[PDB]
RNA sequence: GCUUGACGAUCAUAGAGCGUUGGAACCACCUGAUCCCUUCCCGAACUCAGAAGUGAAACGACGCAUCGCCGAUGGUAGUGUGGGGUCUCCCCAUGUGAGAGUAGGUCAUCGUCAAGC
RNA sequence: CUCAACGGAUAAAAGGUACUCCGGGGAUAACAGGCUGAUACCGCCCAAGAGUUCAUAUCGACGGCGGUGUUUGGCACCUC
RNA sequence: UCCUAAAGAGUAACGGAGGAGUACGAAGGUGCGCUCAGACCGGUCGGAAAUCGGUCGCAGAGUAUAAAGGCAAAAGCGCG
RNA sequence: CUCGAAAGCUAUUUAGGUAGCGCCUCAUGUAUCACUCUGGGGGGUAGAGCACUGUUUCGGCUAGGGGGUCAUCCCGACUUACCAAACCGAUGCAAACUCCGAAUACCCAGAAGUGCCGAGCAUGGGAGACACACGGCGGGUGCUAACGUCCGUCGUGAAAAGGGAAACAACCCAGACCGCCAGCUAAGGUCCCAAAGUUGUGGUUAAGUGGUAAACGAUGUGGGAAGGCUUAGACAGCUAGGAGGUUGGCUUAGAAGCAGCCACCCUUUAAAGAAAGCGUAAUAGCUCACUAGUCGAGUCGGCCUGCGCGGAAGAUGUAAC
């Protein structure tokens, strides 16, 4: 799906997600946009399977933007395996995001379309999100 | 430029040095036209007093040679005995100790101002 | 392949803070390579060791070009 | 264009955060020009139903705190990043004869008759909206069309493309970065 | 008194970028290396006999504000303490409080010293 | 020289025990209990799709959200 | 040596990342001399690139060695 | 009778032992100490930022290879269908990134007051401890699982009883010298078990919600802003509805308004989708809009928020007030 093609480290923290998105928040390059109201993680599974269902439910145009990106590695131990010898391998991607952070974008479509085809996104997604247009 | 930084490139650790130190300082200028020379004492910022090769005494044509640079030796010393130092200290200030700047210099040594 | 070994910790940082009374041969700041500069009574050691060769009381100015963090001390 | 306001005598983070969720108000400023910046309270059920106009931001809009009364425009209004509602609206004045940067909306009209829209298969890209200008105060424009009936399959329309009402500084072309507005573009 | 020197206070509100100039004093060249020497080969380096020439280049002050650079107010994020909640997070009281962004200054402000007008 | 077991037991140091013995421990494993639920198990939500037409008679890819404590774990809390 | 480490020190894990068991008679002192890298380009043997000649340069270079922190009053080379 | 720990750090053939230091006590000296205020002072965490080292995402741009290439037995190359690092702008994100940057904490100086009569320090005598627990907060590790585990920092239990949380080391309140058949309160409570309001005013909720729960699903009801249709007569309900030619398509019991294939406006003139789909699975019966005389009215959809409803299955017996 969707990896970094290069990382600095392989690993990183746990760390929290905290605040809101002040930032990611605007509409910025399409006309309505599915953004995020709760905080949570995206597995990059969770990624595509909101953009396959985004593609093919327009079936005719538009431009679909995709604002969020998996970028942190996570880390699972594996079966039969005690506590604490290192830190366990890489499995998946995410991203963190937080309340008013828009997920996908799309311009060209009617905006009941719009909301038909981010209503089979947002099913597909762990979130508590919501529709917005843009402001200005 | 390429000449007045390049120089001033040269003339950068004995500039801050003597601030540093609070030691006597002889400010000179030297070019192809002239052979300055001028004195600040021990605090990095006190002019004693000023002495050019635009004084009243020698300006009588071949000024700023290595004739006229033992001219100048004995000529701001006697402004500095008014100072109050026996030894007194030598910017390079980027003048390349093989013409002038010497020789303003070694004719103070008889001209009673020590280094 | 394997992690450990981490190092024993060097206890750096400005010791004698900036008001305070100083007696002239105190470590005024340890020092990983003059993050500080020396001022007018204060040393610079051979490790980058600020040290205080006068008696006064030090003054952490900001002075110059370059943004050169100073430690001077004032005889005061 | 008309907003009532108050006067907002006391200030800070939590005296603010109990206008928004007691009193239901918004703060506020106007500062604009030369003069004292004014501390202003203000009602959300009325700026919300102003920035419902097409033309909230690029236009005049009149305030009184009591008497007094400004041309004022919205400069930089904020907003509730998970739920959108607007928390300080922050005005500007109008001193009648300096530049009053703003943004101004875009319309693009002729985008059934287009040579890469009718005969060649392709659809718009809307890349850009809203762009912030400079221009005297009389001259404030509410739009800026956008004209896209020759815009073939490939070309794209940039600001140097453009065009409206003459008296109007663009920002962007007053430096090198010349932005390109819209698109055709052939279908995925 | 101003022109300009000579090291310094202050350090991109002082910085870069686009015209006019100064010849007398200063300043760079220039004429050449004979007598010092400079050369990883050289007098453009630099050492100088110099003052035949020259003010554009060279630099210097002196022009002009796009850009960098500073930057309110108000809000917001954070946060010490005390108390809540639906407690991987926020709210309330209270104290504090950014960063980024939001009209725009400006071709800076100083100090001693001197030859000349 | 060699203390790299790097504050260096001695110049000089490998094993077996299912033939075993003693002193202790639930400061600590195996069984069972307990906590938890990754894992397993069972429901549910959107529905690309197949079902000859027709998402929902049956079935359902991609993902989602829960329940049960039902076993593989994880823990070492009770019990040596 | 950095992270964890909570803006003074310190601070654990079979936590995440890398290194050392040396070099140097100059690679030190000092005297003296002296300042990067980059794109831009000139093809008869190198033509992405050298020899380097000179134009816009705007530490991005270099430091005996890991990483951090530092530098021009150089904290790189030449030579006595 | 008075005081009162620690379960830390460093080292260890050491890890449940020990040693020095921290913490306790006693004695003897001696002059500091704490809290708060005002004043100095560094910082690089939170947050934020993209100027760096990296990772992102989509507009724009140049060289060039030459994919395409008229191709000259071999040149010149038309030309930009492939593409092309870098550059311009818009847009994200880092524990090992920082142009920035707190609150607090820490260090210092000077001050009032308080200290139980001392707090601080120094030297000596005696120790004990060197397996901590849980809770809040700030993090690593794990699955932001565990009454998991490793640190920081607090509070408690250890070593603290009493009242509350039904019962419940570690949570809330509060720190018990002794007596009292005195009174005020704290947390928590006031219908009965059970001490105190069947207290007052105003609302909400019909589920025993209260008194266990998620995606998501519903004309459940309370409140609040707005909108379009609104008596020139709306949303569900009555007696006119109805084109003047000649197969709009490769198919041939059987191919409209629903087959692997797609769709926007010309009249005798006040008149209307060469169509989004249940139909006598299909053809000879029939359903969402009226530019309208006639029955005559307040409606139809969304958003914000209050409390509820399904989603909700377990093993001895009601059995999660």
């Amino acid at each position: 799906m969707l990896q970094p093609k290069r990382t600095k480290f392989r690993k990183q923290m746990t760390g929290h997600n905290r605040g809101l998105a002040h930032r990611g928040s605007k509409v910025s390059f399409g006309e309505y946009a599915l953004k995020a109201t709760s905080r949570g993680r995206l597995t990059a599974r969770q990624i595509e399977s909101a953009r396959r269902a985004l593609t093919r439910h327009v079936k005719r145009g538009g431009k679909i933007w995709i604002r969020v990106f998996p970028d942190k590695p996570v880390t699972k131990k594996p079966l039969e395996v005690r506590m604490g010898k290192g830190k366990g391998g890489v499995e998946y991607w995410v991203a963190q995001i937080q309340p008013g952070k828009v997920l996908y974008e799309i311009e060209g479509v009617s905006e009941e379309l719009a909301r038909e085809a981010f209503a089979l996104a947002a099913a597909k997604l762990p979130l508590a999100t919501s529709f917005v247009k843009r402001t200005v | 430029s390429v000449k007045k930084e390049t120089r001033l490139r040269r003339a950068r650790k004995a500039r801050l040095k003597m601030r540093e130190l609070e030691t006597v300082r002889l400010c000179v200028y030297r070019s192809s036209q002239h052979i300055y020379a001028q004195v600040i004492a021990a605090d990095g910022g006190k002019v004693l007093a000023s002495a050019s090769t635009l004084d009243k005494d020698l300006r009588e044509g071949a000024t700023g040679n290595i004739d006229a640079a033992k001219k100048v030796g004995q000529l701001v010393a006697e402004r500095a005995k008014a100072a109050g130092v026996t030894q007194v200290a030598f910017d390079r200030s980027g003048f390349k100790y093989h013409g002038r700047v010497k020789a303003l210099a070694d004719a103070a040594r008889e001209g009673g101002l020590e280094f | 392949t394997r992690n450990g070994r981490d190092s024993e910790s060097k206890r750096l940082g400005v010791k004698l803070f900036g008001g305070q009374a100083v007696k002239a041969g105190n470590i005024l700041v340890r020092l990983r390579g003059t993050k500080f500069h020396a001022g007018y009574g204060v040393g610079l050691g051979k490790d980058h060791t600020l040290f205080a060769k006068v008696d006064g009381v030090v003054k952490f100015e900001t002075k110059g070009a370059f943004g050169r963090k100073y430690v001077s001390i004032v005889a005061a | 264009f008309i907003v009532n306001a108050q006067v907002r005598s006391d200030l800070g983070k939590g005296a603010s955060r109990r206008l928004r969720r007691n009193a239901g108000l918004v703060p506020a400023v106007v500062y604009g020009g030369d003069k004292e910046p004014q501390s202003v309270t203000l009602e959300l059920r009325e700026i919300a139903k102003l920035l419902e106009n097409e033309a909230a931001f690029s236009h005049v809009i009149a305030l009184n705190v009591g008497g007094v009364k400004e041309t004022v425009l919205i400069k930089a209004l904020q907003r509730h990043p998970a739920k959108g509602f607007v928390m300080h609206a922050d005005f500007l004045r109008v001193v009648a004869d300096h530049k009053l940067t703003a943004h101004v909306p875009l319309h693009f009209i002729n985008e059934e008759v287009a040579v890469g829209v009718k005969q060649a298969g392709g659809e718009i890209s809307h890349t850009i909206s809203e762009v912030e200008v400079s221009c005297l105060p009389k001259d404030l424009p509410e739009f800026i069309e956008v004209d896209m009936a020759k815009v073939e399959l490939g070309q794209i329309v940039h600001l140097s493309d453009l065009k409206a009402p003459k008296g109007v500084e663009l920002v962007q072309l007053a430096h090198g970065n010349d932005l390109a507005v819209a698109n055709i573009h052939a279908s995925r």
